[PDB]
């Protein structure tokens, strides 16, 4: 029979059926049996396939393995085998997180009879084993403790229950490791500094806490789904296989470990007190099912509407608040530093799939968390509540911008600077933005009209207002008459001869004044008038002075239109008008000091350096564009420190801790990246001599690899 | 190993649509479809501008150029544009997650599209619209009233 067929059958056990799961598992075992003389090859790699690409269907398929291998024992063996050369091949191409599904693969093989216990306390002391090692990065040492912690959920009662002694020795080893444990990445990971209401743990921490909690039980926990529980009759009389001696590769330069993460939390079972009882933040039921949806998103992120259906259909043993627990892991996700698994608009998206599959709950309890999220934004990091702007608003649009401003009118009062009326505007902004000015106006409440966004209007600094006496006044309308008149770039030319030089400023000014004014009614009318005098262009600002000038005179021509500003700046890299370099100075410019803070200055930076990022063979123009920017960030950084110094002043001001937070963000946001510049920047930037808030910054992103 | 149902991809498949003013063979339209950066959007209100086209599919990456639907006769916005990115990857994931969101309060629908060519940015319709807007029926305020003819 065709193999596809088999894989077809492998594939869809367990879902939607109208006969029992266990039926239909041991069903699926007759016909694997039955193929196994010409199809046991394919059998053998599809079984360890779906085992390490479909782990929230874990305990559906150790099942399916078990009633096999009480039926053919050395198949079983073969099975086995597979897996462990399937976990070197994995480890050694540093697969890590595809690895940890394999160990608890194998852990709930135990559970189906078809590994002997000992063989999996024996691979677990060489794994805790590895905490030993000498000059090896802490994140490999933590992943074999993590593979090894998150897999007791599913056979920690039955190890314990085989060879207490000898796990009671790991775990003694496991704790006194997790005691001298760095953790200076924590800060650079959380979401809130806050520890209340919900303090945002260290996954290691939090995951030695869940499963304490359920050693104490007894190991007893009311989640996990076990279908091998109703074999017992066939399976507690199969023979058990003995893994080998398990050697955990030794780390090499090529090795790379995943970062260490921070729990998102921001859910209990106060926040839904006529629901299910909520599972708490330490027990292995809250862990289990957050990693359960999580897996279930990596295998259907892309197709949206399945998705959404994957995730409401989720089963368990005991009810639960389902809704919360999805709605808490996507924002999890959102939210997730470094970078989230996916692109971001996905969530937003999805949450909308959601909203139309469950109409009569989803919606409350996004509602609800919504206005978590608001009341929580004082110690939210800088990274995070951008992309809470950008799903809040983005999310808005479509649901006509309706919204219970009112409930947030504890802003009004606050400083401007802070977090919460701060993040208002920048949402109304980007409201604006997928709207128009008035449309904003006229869905706040008349309370809020001071925090919306002025209106997106050009400055023409030579238009009927303008005296003649300012200089250039008349080359400037001068110029007007001949682009109307469709001049060339030589007639442009031999129009700036009439400008008097204080590089020349006033000759860019009257220019780029003048050109931009006349092509304020679209995004396509300033590129062109970019591109057909482009000419003028790159003679005008030949030099990094001019480059900056251009910048310096478009801001004041659109600083009113943040969203200009950007795709203008964006359009004159792409054509060399100016480069990266220069837009990084301008970003840091005092003509830009009072917008610093806000969001449209940062995304202008990113999108600057995404560009730099894909120019192949520029490698020091890249390297270049970074030293630039965190040069400026050093320099201003240690200019307030040393004044608050001085005056006596905190240095902890909302202008602080944007700025700082920004500079984490450069690091968040490229890490990849700014990896091989690492060094150089340990050595003539980051160095003992900074100020130890900023060299703080450096030294917890390079704790994501240590 | 892999599974075929994980490469499940939908959203992002070609539609019922072919331009039947595309100078060539279908085969080679098709060709075309599969590896191109730029996107059909349809649906649009005649108010919808540039500068919100571009704040909406920016969020699944950068933007290259945005060519407006013009009605043919009036050069007027007719409700639809051609959204043109630098990589198909975010072409890919603007079908995935914009195709059949708001915009303007409209649910738009976009279509892969095999490139943009003078002339394309004009609707075929009689009166100079969309064919689609030629014998509406229904008063869509967003779309100019009545539909024409
Ligand atoms: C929907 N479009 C449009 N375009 C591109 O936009 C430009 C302007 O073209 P437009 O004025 O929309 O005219 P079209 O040629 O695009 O007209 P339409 O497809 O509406 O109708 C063409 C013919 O097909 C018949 N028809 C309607 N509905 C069906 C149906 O369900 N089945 C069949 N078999 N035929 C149907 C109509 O009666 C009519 O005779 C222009 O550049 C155009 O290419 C566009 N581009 C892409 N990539 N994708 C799209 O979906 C569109």
């Amino acid at each position: 029979e065709t193999e596809d067929h088999l894989e077809s059958l492998i594939c869809k056990v367990g879902e939607k059926s109208a006969c029992s799961l266990e039926s239909n598992l041991e069903g699926l075992a007759g016909v694997l049996e039955a193929d196994l003389p010409n199809y046991k090859s394919k059998i053998l790699r599809l079984l360890c396939t779906v085992a390490r690409l479909l782990p929230e269907k874990l305990t559906i398929y150790t099942t399916l393995v078990g009633l096999l291998n009480a039926r053919n024992y050395n198949f079983g063996g073969e099975f086995v085998e597979a897996m462990i050369r399937q976990l070197k091949e994995s480890l050694k191409a540093n697969n890590y997180n595809e690895a940890v599904y394999l160990v608890r693969f194998l852990s709930d093989l135990v559970n189906c009879h078809v590994i002997a216990a000992p063989s999996m306390v024996a691979m677990f002391e060489n794994f805790v084993s590895v905490t030993q090692e000498e000059d090896v990065p802490q994140v490999r040492r933590d992943w074999y403790v993590y593979a090894f912690l998150s897999s007791l959920p599913w056979v920690g009662k039955e190890l314990y229950e085989k060879k207490d002694a000898e796990m009671d020795r790991i775990f003694a080893n496991t704790e006194s490791y997790l005691k001298r444990r760095q953790k200076t990445h924590v800060p650079m990971l959380q979401v809130w500094t806050a520890d209340k209401p919900h303090p945002q743990e260290e996954y290691l921490d939090c995951l030695w806490a869940q499963i304490q909690k359920l050693k104490k039980d007894r190991w007893q926990e009311r989640h996990i789904l076990r279908p091998y529980l109703a074999f017992d009759s066939i399976l507690c009389e199969a023979l058990q296989h003995n893994l080998p001696p398990f050697t955990p590769p030794p780390h090499t330069e090529d090795s790379v470990y995943p970062m260490p993460r921070v729990i998102f939390r921001m859910f209990d079972y106060t926040d839904d007190p006529e629901g299910p009882v909520m599972p708490g933040s330490h027990s292995v039921e809250r862990f289990v099912i957050e990693e359960n949806l999580h897996c279930i998103i990596k295998s259907h992120w892309k197709e949206r509407k399945t998705c959404a259906a994957q995730l409401v259909s989720y089963p368990g043993k005991n009810k639960i608040p389902l809704n919360y627990h999805i709605v808490e892991v996507i924002f999890a996700e959102l939210f997730q530093l470094p970078a989230p698994p996916h692109i971001d608009v996905m969530y937003t998206t999805l949450l909308i799939e959601l909203c139309k599959l469950q109409p009569g709950s989803l919606p409350q309890v996004l509602a609800q968390a919504t206005e978590m999220l608001y009341m929580r934004l004082d110690t939210m990091n800088t990274t995070c509540v951008d992309r809470f702007i950008n799903w809040f608003s983005h999310h808005l649009s479509n649901f006509q911008f309706r919204w219970s401003w009112e409930d947030w009118s504890d802003c009004l009062s606050q400083d401007p600077e802070s977090p919460k009326p701060k993040f208002v505007r920048e949402v109304l902004e980007k409201c604006m933005r997928l709207s128009y000015h008035q449309r904003i106006l006229d869905i706040v409440p008349p309370t809020f009209s001071a925090l919306c966004p002025s209106n997106p209007t050009c400055i023409y600094k030579y238009g009927d207002e303008s005296s003649n006496s300012l200089p250039g006044h008349s080359v400037a309308l001068c110029l007007a008459v001949a682009f109307k008149s469709k001049a060339t770039n030589d007639e442009i030319f031999s129009i700036l001869k009439d400008v008097p030089n204080p590089f020349n400023p006033l000759k860019i000014e009257v220019f780029v004044q003048t050109l931009l004014h006349l092509a304020a009614k679209s995004f396509s009318h300033s590129f062109s008038a970019l591109a057909k005098f482009h000419e003028v262009f790159k003679t005008l600002a030949e030099s990094d002075e001019g480059k900056l000038h251009v910048l310096r005179v478009m801001f004041e021509v659109w600083r009113n239109h943040p969203q200009m500003i950007a795709v203008l700046v964006d359009k004159m890299i792409r054509t060399q008008i100016v480069d990266c370099a220069a837009v990084a100075n301008w970003i840091f410019s005092s003509e830009l000091s009072r917008d610093f803070t806000r969001l449209f200055v940062w995304e202008i930076l990113h999108s600057t350096i995404r560009k730099m990022n894909k120019h192949v063979g520029a490698q020091s123009e890249q390297k270049n564009l970074f030293l630039v920017i965190f040069q400026r960030f050093i320099m201003i950084l240690t200019e307030h420190l040393v004044r608050c110094e001085t005056d006596g002043t905190s240095v902890l001001t909302p202008w602080y801790k944007n700025c700082i937070e920004r500079l984490q963000q450069i690091f968040l946001q490229h890490h990849q990246i700014i990896q091989q510049y690492m060094v150089t920047l340990e050595n003539l930037l980051f160095t003992a001599e900074l100020d130890p808030h900023i060299l703080a910054v450096f030294q917890q992103f390079c704790a994501l690899q240590a | 190993g892999l599974l075929k149902a994980l490469r499940s991809d939908s959203y992002v498949e070609l539609s019922q649509y072919r331009d039947q003013h595309f100078r060539g063979d279908n085969e080679e339209q098709e060709k075309l479809l599969k590896k191109s950066c730029t996107l059909y959007v349809g649906n649009l209100s005649f108010y919808t501008t540039e500068e919100q086209i571009y704040e909406l599919f920016s969020k699944s990456g950068d933007i290259k150029k945005i060519i407006m639907g013009l009605d043919k006769m009036k050069k007027t916005a007719c409700g639809f544009c051609f959204v043109e990115y630098y990589s198909r990857a975010d072409a890919e994931n603007a079908m995935r997650y914009i195709n059949g969101t708001r915009l303007d309060d409209r649910i738009i629908r976009t279509d892969w599209d095999a490139g943009f060519k003078e002339g394309r940015q004009y609707g075929r319709g009689r009166s100079g619209g969309q064919v689609r807007d030629e014998y509406r029926q229904d008063y869509d305020a967003g779309r100019g009233g009545y539909g024409k003819l």
